[PDB]
């Protein structure tokens, strides 16, 4: 059974526990509650990336899916109960949405993936790997065994953390890449799992886009990027003149939206202005101004200095959502994961979440129509040229148009190496 | 072949031919010189000059 | 530019610059003294707010030397069209004189006459500007300047797709691959004497940039002093 068209109730539904909390139109072809579910994680992503930005250093790249990090807790959030649910939910800002969603919301977010899976890969290639990863001991319920496969992909992967503990560590890993067909590894560093590690949260991926307008490699030569610790140094640069969508707002950061093929997925940049710190950029940030950022954008004809850079990011989630909010989901003495064995003697609980995101771009991207135009060609510029040459600290966004989900959230510190 | 035709008059610049004879002037900023086929400057930074100074 | 070189200090003084309210330059211009700069048609036309930047060698990096003038009154060719890239000329009053100085200069306007028998028979002319540096590459950084024979009028136009008005001409070495290109449009390009350098044709168009059997299009300066002085007196 696929999922991408099959609505929930059809499936089955309603699980334990669920709780409960004490004029903007809907896009073209899209279900009202995607849609919510969606902007829902909006919300949830600036906050956490606020965080995990001061886990790191100012001048550590960083990248990430804070749907995936989203989605993950939801195959949680499912099987919760009390005082742990709750968190669950308004860490995540799941409360906000409606009855019905507040439930199925396992399922949806599921239906949201598939979306946002297709249009992506349809003319880029996007792929993940992540699961959920439990000792054997413990019986897993039959039931969110089997929604967990058809909802989040596959089942609940007992191992023996227990008996062999790093046998089955290195043992994960290995999955991880025989499905991201190489490209994530790792995603669990050493001395994270031992014979305490009793479930484990597992979510990564890697996203190379396409252009909807190239870059000609022609036109790629080593210059300058300045760092934000002062520092000076030599990256590849990439540069191509083309009229795409953009706005300097009032601050001044700069907002620059480049499209992959088909104009599905564009990948907007935020670079500050050079008084301002990339930084103070980023302790400001909140979802009501990422709108700002997008809502009034314009077409123009701007000259683009953009560097070909790689990031791969390897992270325990748990440290950080701990300082959000969430205790209970990672507290063993105080848990409430009835939904996944509800046996033990509150027994059950998450040692950690470990995700790993990769992200690559070169100046590769293609459309090629053709050389539709042979008229003269004036050898003037355009009078109203704006540039963006962002050589020095700047965001990365990679939504979804219609929708405007933030699929990938990310920032470019170091790219010369 | 015959006047300005001829190495352009042995002028400094512009060459005609008023009264079936050689003529020569001069571009705005330069004053043409007594000897009648020469142009010398009339300030600092005349046209056509790159500019120099060393 | 492609190909050319890099105007050593006071090589090409009345090269000029037009630049736009985001500070960017697009379109050379040509010191014809004091107040009026001298500039392409088809630069104007979609354009909206701009000034001439004189005396400035390097974008990159501003440091003095380089002035800034505004303008108080634009003259494009009444008669220009984006469809033949006829007329493509006009002028420029600033509102505040220039002050000449190094990299900062006029350069000559011959008489017609003379000038069609002693600059246009010669057989190299010397074009500049900002522009790129491949059919669609970077821009420049510094001032590039390329020398460039001229090309025999009836050969041009049996390698132009578009027509070649008696007001055109040609620049452009039959195999060699070097040219104007984008940004360059209003650049000057002069022609020596003796010690003297006169401007003679405006950089408007041309098919692409160095292409195989393609010539560079410049305004015919040489077929114009009259509404040009004309023009430089409003
Ligand atoms: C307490 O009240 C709350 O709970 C009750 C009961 O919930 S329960 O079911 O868990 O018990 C809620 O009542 C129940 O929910 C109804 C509802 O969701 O409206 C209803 O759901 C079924 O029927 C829905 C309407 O179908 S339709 O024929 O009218 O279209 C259906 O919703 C539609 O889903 C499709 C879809 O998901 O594909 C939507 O398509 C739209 O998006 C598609 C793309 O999606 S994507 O993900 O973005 O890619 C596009 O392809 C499509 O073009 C587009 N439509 S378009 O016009 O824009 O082009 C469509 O818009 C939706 O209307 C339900 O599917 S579902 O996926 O949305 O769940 C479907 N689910 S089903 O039950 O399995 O069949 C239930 O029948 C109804 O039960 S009830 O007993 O009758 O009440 C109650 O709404 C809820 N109140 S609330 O929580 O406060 O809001
Ligand atoms: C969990 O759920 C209920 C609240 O609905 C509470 O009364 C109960 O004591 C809690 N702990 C359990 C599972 O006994
Ligand atoms: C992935 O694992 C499967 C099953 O173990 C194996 O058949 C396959 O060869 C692996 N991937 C590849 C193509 O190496
Ligand atoms: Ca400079």
């Amino acid at each position: 059974v696929d999922i991408c068209t099959a609505k929930p109730r059809d499936i089955p539904m309603n699980p334990m526990c669920i709780y409960r909390s004490p004029e903007q139109k809907i896009p073209e072809a899209t279900n009202r509650r995607v849609w919510e579910l969606s902007k829902a994680n909006s919300r949830f992503a600036t906050t956490f990336y606020q965080h995990l930005a001061d886990s790191k250093n100012d001048n550590d790249n960083i990248f990430l899916s804070p749907l995936s990090i989203s989605t993950a807790f939801a195959m949680t959030k499912l099987g919760a109960c009390n005082d742990t649910l709750q968190q669950l939910m308004e860490v995540f800002k799941f409360d906000t949405i409606s009855e019905k969603t507040s439930d199925q919301i396992h399922f949806f977010f599921a239906k949201l993936n598939c979306r946002l899976y297709r249009k992506a890969n349809k003319a880029s290639k996007l792929v993940s790997a992540n699961r959920l990863f439990g000792d054997k001991s413990l019986t897993f319920n039959e039931t969110y065994q089997d929604i967990s496969e058809l909802v989040y992909g596959a089942k609940l992967q007992p191992l023996d953390f227990k008996e062999n503990a790093e046998q089955s560590r290195a043992a994960i890993n290995k999955w991880v890449s025989n499905k991201t067909e190489g490209r994530i590894t790792d995603v669990i560093p050493s001395e994270a799992i031992n014979e305490l590690t009793v479930l484990v949260l597992v979510n990564t991926i890697y996203f190379k886009g396409l252009w909807k307008s190239k870059f000609s490699p022609e036109n790629t030569r080593k210059e300058l990027f300045y760092k934000a610790d002062g520092e000076s140094c030599s990256a590849s640069m990439m540069y191509q003149e083309g009229k795409f969508r953009y706005r300097r707002v009032a601050e001044g950061t700069q907002v620059l939206e480049l499209p992959f093929k088909g104009d599905d997925i564009t990948m907007v940049l935020i670079l500050p202005k050079p008084e301002k710190s990339l930084a103070k950029v980023e302790k400001e940030l909140t979802p009501e101004v990422l709108q700002e950022w997008l809502d009034e954008l314009e077409e123009m004809m701007l000259v683009v200095h953009m560097p070909r850079f790689r990031i791969e990011d390897g992270f325990s989630l748990k440290e950080q959502l701990q300082d959000m909010g969430l205790v209970d989901l990672f507290s063993p003495a105080a848990s409430a994961l009835p939904g996944i064995v509800a046996e033990g003697r509150d027994d059950l609980y998450v040692s950690d979440a470990f995700h790993k995101a990769f992200l690559e771009v070169n100046e590769e991207g293609s459309e090629a129509a053709a050389s539709t135009a042979v008229v003269i060609a004036g050898r003037s510029l355009n009078p109203n040229r704006v540039t963006f040459k962002a050589n020095r600290p700047f965001l990365v966004f990679i939504r979804e148009v219609p929708l405007n989900t933030i699929i990938f959230m990310g920032r470019v510190a170091n790219p010369c190496v | 072949r015959k006047l300005c035709s001829l190495d352009n008059g042995d002028c400094d610049q512009f060459c005609h031919e008023e009264q079936n004879s050689v003529v020569c002037s001069c571009a705005r900023g330069y004053t043409l010189a007594d000897n009648g086929k020469a142009c010398i400057p009339t300030g600092p930074y005349p046209c056509g000059k790159q500019t120099l100074e060393r | 530019i492609v190909g050319g070189q890099e105007c050593k200090d006071g090589e090409c003084p009345w090269q000029a610059l037009l630049i736009n309210e985001e500070n960017e330059g697009f379109c050379g211009g040509t010191i014809l003294s004091e107040f009026y700069i001298l500039t392409a048609a088809h630069c104007l036309y979609q354009a909206k707010r701009f000034k001439v930047r004189v005396g400035d060698r390097n974008t990159e990096q501003e440091e003095g030397g380089e002035a800034v003038h505004e303008v108080e009154v634009v003259i494009k060719h009444n008669r220009f069209t984006k469809e033949t890239y006829d007329f493509d000329i006009a002028v420029l009053r600033l509102k505040t004189p220039i002050t000449f100085r190094m990299n900062v200069a006029p350069a000559c306007l011959p008489e017609r006459d003379w000038a069609e028998s002693t600059l246009m028979t010669q057989k190299t002319g010397i074009v500049s500007g900002f522009g790129r540096t491949h059919e669609k590459g970077r821009q420049s950084t510094r001032l590039k300047m390329l020398e460039v024979p001229y090309v025999d009028r009836n050969s041009c136009k049996l390698s132009s797709s578009f027509i070649i008005t008696q007001n055109m001409f040609c620049a452009g070495y039959d195999t060699k691959q070097e040219d104007a290109c984008q940004g360059d449009a209003g650049g000057p390009h002069v022609t020596r004497f003796k010690d003297t350098y006169f401007v003679t044709g405006i950089v408007s168009w041309g098919e692409g940039c160095a292409r195989k059997g393609k010539y560079g299009i410049y305004t015919k300066v040489t077929a114009f002093l009259k509404w040009i002085d004309r023009s430089m007196k409003t």
